[PDB]
RNA sequence: CGUAGCUGUAGAUGAAUGCUAAUUAUAGAGUAU
RNA sequence: UUUUUUUUUUUUUUU
RNA sequence: GGAAGCUGGAAGACGGAAUCGUUAUUAAGCGCCAGGUAGUCCUGGACACUGAAUCC
């Protein structure tokens, strides 16, 4: 903890880590500005254009 | 210039008791012209089944263990009936059945005790129809909403760029 | 004689049969995909018959000036004569259309 | 001509005959893969599968004949032949 | 002359490891999740336990498991013969990594949680 | 993809993308 | 891009590719050995 | 380029 | 209907005779796609590289 090691003692606790948790905030951002699709099993229907 | 579909060159449900379709002998259909389906007529039955009791000992283990199995293996029958024919053992009996009226295709047939049940059991089922008009009313107000739509949002719509908002 | 006026084509029964699928697959389109997303959520494969009578295979390229099923592009719309009649009538030359190149 | 499927029918017999053994060591070529191939059932595909499990050199020449070399060869060739 | 890749050395098939130094193609994905099923199962916590059967390792090399294995790998690479010209297949290591990724499958070298990448 | 030009066409260019197909017969 | 150049194998008397218990893809449906 | 590279070529374009 | 794995002892080294024609980036080989409004050909259309000889 000490002064500045304050939040990254409690985030190891917790199972945070400096690989896994990085990524997660790249993807949350990229998923609110970019589309939800994900390969979801049914999603090809709506990509498809109507003719 | 091949077939449309393949399910039409194979057999389908069981009919349990085979009777033949074009007919011989049959008589002339009278009334059912309103309703113009499910036409009512009259032709012969031929009842048949399988015991398999008398079977040798060779063929009896293998048809047992497609029978009774977890699940079915060729149809859980053997084929044509080439050597168990001797088993096989069929009573003819009058019997009737339903065709449509356009399409005329066989609906199903039943045997000829059965029909005179049907007479006997007549006061039995004519009281069983009171009980379903009770009913009538309760369902006819829950399958009624059974509609959704998106929820309305213009509410004979204003123009509310920026001005009118005083108007409001 | 009198080469036909290209503007209004004649009868045609089969012709007219055509553009009627059109009109049915167009507003059974949505009802279409609500059948493959069912099934594909469950995770089994089955026919559906419905689309047959309304499907979009159904309907094929036929020719305007005319109601032959064939030799119809989707750039010209029309048959070998359909094209040459329109081309020697004067019509094409607006449109950038300049014949001396082979 | 039609007797030549006949006469040519007599080869097929020879093999049932030649059968019986765990595998036909002897052969026309020197390497042992190439060999191996002319028994029913192998191919350039499983001709080297059977190798695999020899722990040796793909154009390796056949060694000298051995009772106890004979049993692992045969048990090989069951594993290969399942598929 | 016929190298794999042509002239500039090209490779859609696979994935590198941001963790130790390995490499495999997508062929061995498919079945490195399948024999690593019980570390899967166990991490979120019958109709669910339906491939416990494929986990063995000698059922892999019988002809019932040659089979199972190629059903799932439909190989993206073959495709329809009107997709020529800028209509040509692109890697699809993108799919496969996000799965590779999210099943938490640890790696043969090291064992270690979602590491893998596109590479 | 019916003759041996056509046919073959299609395995030596998935050799290029960076993957390995038989060649030998056909 | 293909026959490349270059360079390992058997300086093929034995390289013919059709037959099929069996899967890959499009499509509402192309199934049974 | 004596701390430089580590290599075959296409059918529209540096207006 | 298209392609692929495995398996492989389908019928062919016959004939130097004869009939279809090429005015040289011709002839002979090899490789790619554009359209045919899901897939779906060894033909037709269309581009590019190696590219010899004769008395025509």
């Amino acid at each position: 903890m000490r002064r500045l090691a304050s939040p990254s003692l409690r985030r190891l606790q917790e199972g945070q880590t400096p690989h896994s948790m990085r990524k997660s905030a790249v993807a949350d951002a990229r998923k609110k500005i970019f589309g939800y699709a994900c390969g979801m099993p049914g999603e090809e229907q709506w990509v498809r254009p109507l003719q | 210039t091949r077939g449309f579909r393949w399910d039409l060159c194979q057999r389908g449900r069981r009919r349990w008791v085979h009777i033949n379709y074009p007919p011989r002998n049959r008589s002339t259909v009278q009334m059912l012209d309103e309703s113009h389906e499910k036409l009512v007529f009259v032709c012969n039955g031929y009842i048949d089944r399988l015991d398999p009791r008398l079977l040798p000992e060779r063929l009896r283990k293998r048809l047992e263990r497609n029978r009774k199995a977890a699940l079915t293996r060729f149809d859980g029958k053997l084929p044509w009936g080439q050597a168990v024919e001797s088993a096989i053992k069929r009573i003819h009996t009058p019997c009737l059945a339903f065709a449509q009226a356009h399409s005329h295709h066989l609906l199903e047939a039943f045997s000829m005790a059965e029909v005179l049940e049907i007479e006997k059991l007549i006061p039995e089922i004519r009281e069983a129809f009171k009980a379903s008009k009770a009913k009538l009313a309760e369902q006819e107000a829950q399958d009624k909403f059974t509609r959704h739509v998106s929820v309305d949002l213009v509410d004979l719509k204003e123009d509310p760029v920026s001005f009118p908002f005083t108007l409001k | 004689l009198n080469p036909p006026p290209i503007a209004f084509p004649s009868f045609n029964r089969r012709c007219q049969k055509d553009w009627l699928a059109r009109r049915a697959f167009a507003e059974n389109e949505v009802n279409g995909r609500i059948y493959k997303n069912v099934y594909q959520n469950l995770g089994f494969k089955g026919p559906i018959p419905i689309l047959n009578k309304v499907g979009q295979y159904r309907i094929r390229m036929r020719c305007i000036s005319g109601g032959y099923s064939r030799g119809i592009f989707r750039f010209t719309r029309m048959a070998r004569m359909g094209m040459l009649q329109l081309a020697r009538e004067g019509w094409l030359k607006k449109y950038g259309y300049r014949p001396g190149l082979f | 001509r039609q007797a030549k499927k006949q006469t040519k029918l007599a080869a097929k017999n020879a093999r049932k005959m030649k059968e019986s053994k765990g595998l036909l060591l002897e052969g026309k070529k020197t390497a042992l893969c190439m060999n191996l191939m002319q028994n029913t059932g192998i191919a350039w595909y499983r001709s080297l599968q059977v190798c695999k499990h020899l722990e040796m050199h793909r154009r390796a020449p056949v060694p000298r004949v051995t009772a106890g070399f004979r049993e692992k060869v045969t048990q090989a060739v069951a594993v290969v032949k399942l598929g | 002359a016929r190298r794999v890749g042509g002239i500039g050395r090209r490779c859609f098939l696979t994935l590198h490891c941001s963790a130790c130094s390995f490499f495999f193609q997508t062929s061995d994905a498919i079945k490195l999740i399948l024999t690593q099923q019980h570390h899967i199962l166990r991490k979120k916590g019958a109709s669910k336990f339906s491939l416990l059967p494929l986990a063995d390792a000698s059922l892999l090399l019988k002809r019932r498991g040659a089979l199972v294995l190629r059903s799932l790998h439909g190989d993206p690479l073959v495709g329809s013969r009107r997709q020529r010209g800028e209509f040509a297949p692109q890697a699809p290591t993108a799919e496969m990594a996000k799965m590779l990724n999210k099943s938490c499958v640890p790696c043969p070298r090291c064992k270690r949680e979602g590491r893998w990448e596109e590479g | 993809c019916m003759n041996k030009k056509n046919r073959l066409a299609l395995r030596k260019r998935r050799r290029r993308m960076g993957e390995r197909v038989s060649l030998r017969y056909r």
